[PDB]
RNA sequence: UUUAUCAUUGAACUAUAAUUGUUCAUUGAAGUCAUUGAUGCAAACUCCUUGGUCACACACACAUACGGCGCGGAAGGCGUG
């Protein structure tokens, strides 16, 4: 889909894309990723689930395939019943935008810190 | 035009565009009531050598009250032709033997009797005069629909332009049995409520609390209305 | 204006006598005085309200007891009443003429022929509910047919209106009755204030009674609500509903088209 | 944007525009604010109170 | 196009079943709503979020197939400090 994702990339750096996540009945979660763990719980912000019905299967079987999406909003996965995640789709804002704001993020934390220590004084 | 069934029936199917083709989903259900049963044989017989088993079917009472029978005439899958056959021919009959017991014909309508009926009809319908609609109908699941005052003709034509423009479907199987039982309900309770009617005084309304419930109101409300007919004769009064 | 104080923090030895002793007759008169006080203990919770008719005496009494010594505590007698899109909505008033009074019952009869009689404009008005006179002025042509209920005074407008009495036609309106017709035209001769009374009520809720309900003639009434309970007599005084009202009633109509085919009533 | 756009955008009208002071917007804002705050917080409670006196109340 | 509960008995009954099948009913346990329901098929209309809605010109190039030799932005590969 043309979007071509990081080629030496991991789930740090995947952070608030758009993911398609694969699980062990192919019940497909499209949403952006926010969160992980260890066991790579994965929470999901405006996610959609989508499946296949059992008379369209043959039809997939070797077109158009009608797929029943059902929207979850903010849900939170669990990594025992999944199987692959892949990236759908980018984001809004870009990389030097992220980092603009991680900039803004970094001086107001720097900000609060030095507003915690006015307030302790 | 006529007063005879079977030249109002070619004449239907005649000029009413390919009306042969029945309707898919189709019901009908036409609960009547006779005084005597042998009378009514007859004509069933007559009914059920002319219209096939498979698309009418007829459902006696219980005999419960003794006096009055009650029968249901279901038209399942049947065609827009058998529909206004079955309905001139009861609807004659029905009232025949009110106004006419001494013609003895039961296929030929006389010109006296105005055909006036009313017929149930299950509830997904799609119109998209003389048979109009009701209001506030007393089946939760079906609609009664109701034809007035007409003759053979006008009874053909008005049928007819009503079977052309509703569209019914997916009826559900065993929906007889479930009228017969709501049905039997509802004119139950209406029986049940008419033997309520003697025990209104002193049999079931608590009246030794009811009595001393109400015995200072209303004569309160007396002293009341005492005081409005005084303060109206001061109103009135000149003097 | 009727303008309502909150007086607060009261202390336990304080009554109504005191509170009302303490707001009026000291430079106001205060209509109503009433301290909230518990709904099954009945002590006093600490508050009450004064309702003065005048806005400024109680805004100057405001002003005066804020922070007065009332019972060895403050009195606190701030006002309570007096930017949301959410208002309750006033009215002024049609200044009470004959047309706008709902409690209005009696109906001016106009364009009679000067031949029908009282007994038959009696008749004309009877089925539509219980009736207390139907005198007529003389040479005017007109008349005066006062009901009870309002809702019978509707019906016999609904129907009797464009109905020809004597081969005329009708003409109903509203109107008052005789003494306030006099009083208008007496205040009307000089044109000082020409001013109407409003028609006295019912004293509702009325429970047994039962509108456009007619009845012409020992009594064990069970007082069900479906039946009816009193009425109002044909003239007057309050009758208890019998059992046997349709059977005297048919007795007596029976009786009317006896007395009517001969010519014994004209009504 | 087109020519033909242009000529037929310039020639019909000019508008007015309406504009307000500082106090005068800010006032107003305050205003709409605080009545989308009742709206969103308050509910119609008249089935509640019109029940009051029913049978199965309690 | 496809479905919308079983069992005992009564008046007939096809019948290897816990009378299955046909018409009517008493009773017994839960008893998805949905039949304008569910699946498949197919067209048209309308509305939402996104963009460089950018700088010059409305132009005759190419077998080594296309002068990728403008100012940038978004995603990525490779190389250097």
């Amino acid at each position: 889909s043309k979007i071509q994702v990081a080629h030496s990339s991991r789930l740090a750096n995947l952070i608030d894309y758009k993911l398609r996540v694969l699980t062990q009945d192919g019940r497909v979660y499209i949403g952006q990723l926010m969160a992980f763990d260890k066991h790579m719980n994965l929470v999901l912000n405006e996610c959609i689930e989508e499946r296949v019905p059992k008379t369209q299967l043959d039809k997939l079987r070797p077109l158009n395939i009608k797929v029943e999406k059902r929207v979850l909003g903010l849900t939170i996965l669990r990594g025992e019943q999944i199987l692959s995640t892949v990236v759908e789709d980018k984001p809004l804002l870009s990389k030097k935008e992220r980092l603009v704001r991680d900039k803004k993020e970094k001086k107001q934390a720097q900000k609060q810190t030095k507003l915690r220590k006015e307030k302790e004084k | 035009q006529s007063f005879d069934i079977w030249k109002n029936l070619d004449r239907i199917r005649s000029t009413k565009k390919n009306a042969g083709q029945f309707i898919k989903g189709s019901l009908l259900i036409l609960p009547m009531r006779t005084e005597d049963k042998q009378q009514f044989d007859e004509c069933m017989d007559e009914l059920h050598k002319y219209i096939s088993k498979d698309i009418l079917r007829c459902y006696p009472q219980k005999e419960q009250k003794d006096e009055g029978m009650l029968f249901y005439i279901v038209l399942k899958d049947f065609n827009i032709l058998d529909s206004c056959f079955v309905l001139s021919v009861l609807l004659a009959f029905q009232k025949r033997l009110w106004m006419a017991p001494s013609e003895k014909s039961y296929f030929r309508v006389p010109k006296n009797i105005n055909l006036t009926g009313s017929f149930y009809l299950p509830k997904n319908i799609e119109t998209g005069s003389s048979i109009v609609e009701v209001g506030f109908n007393v089946v939760p699941d079906f609609q009664q629909f109701q034809v007035k005052a007409c003759h053979v003709s006008k009874f053909m034509n008005e049928l007819s332009n009503f079977f052309s423009q509703v569209e019914f479907g997916k009826c559900e199987a065993n929906v007889i049995n479930y009228f017969k039982r709501e049905y039997n309900r509802t004119y139950s309770q209406i029986s049940l409520a008419l033997y309520e009617l003697p025990l209104i005084g002193d049999g079931l309304f608590d009246i030794k609390s009811y009595i001393s419930k109400t015995r200072p109101i209303i004569e309160t409300s007396k002293a009341q209305m005492i005081k409005h007919i005084s303060e109206m004769k001061a109103y009135n009064e000149i003097s | 204006n009727n303008c309502s104080i909150f007086v607060g923090d009261l202390a336990p030895n304080v009554t109504e006598s005191q509170l009302f002793e303490l707001f009026i007759n000291r430079y106001a008169s205060t209509s109503h005085a009433k301290i909230v006080h518990d709904q099954v203990t009945g002590m006093s919770k600490g508050y009450g309200f004064v309702k003065f008719t005048n806005s400024d005496e109680q805004q100057l009494a405001l002003s005066e007891m804020q922070g007065v010594f009332l019972n060895g505590r403050a009195i606190k007698v701030g006002p309570t009443s007096g930017m949301s899109q959410f208002i309750y909505p006033v009215q002024q008033q049609p200044s009470l003429n004959h047309f706008t009074d709902p409690n209005n019952t009696t109906v001016f009869i106009g364009g009679l022929s000067s031949l029908v009689t009282e007994d038959e404009l009696r008749a004309y008005f009877q089925p539509f509910g219980t009736i207390v006179y139907v005198k007529i002025p003389v040479g005017k042509c007109c008349g005066f047919v006062q009901y009870v209920d309002r809702l019978s005074a509707e019906a016999a407008i609904a129907g009797m209106q464009g109905f020809p009495i004597a081969n005329s036609r009708v003409r109903l309106s509203w109107g008052r009755s005789a003494k306030q017709t006099a009083l208008l035209q007496q205040a009307m001769l000089s044109n000082s204030l020409q001013v109407q009374q409003q028609q006295p009520g019912l004293q509702q809720p009325n429970y047994g009674y039962i509108p456009s309900s007619t009845c012409e003639a020992n009594v064990s009434s069970t007082m069900l609500p479906g039946c009816q309970i009193l009425n109002y007599s044909n003239p007057q005084q309050v009758i208890m509903q019998g059992s046997e009202a349709v059977v005297n009633s048919t007795n007596a109509m029976l009786n009317r088209l006896e007395q009517g085919s001969n010519g014994f009533m004209f009504a | 944007r087109g020519r033909k756009e242009r000529e037929n955008s310039s020639q019909n009208e000019t508008l007015k525009v309406t504009c307000l002071s500082n106090k005068e917007k800010r006032h107003i804002m305050h205003v709409k604010k605080m009545n989308q705050k009742e709206l969103a917080q308050t509910s119609i409670d008249t089935l509640k109170l019109l029940y009051d006196g029913s049978p199965g109340y309690s």
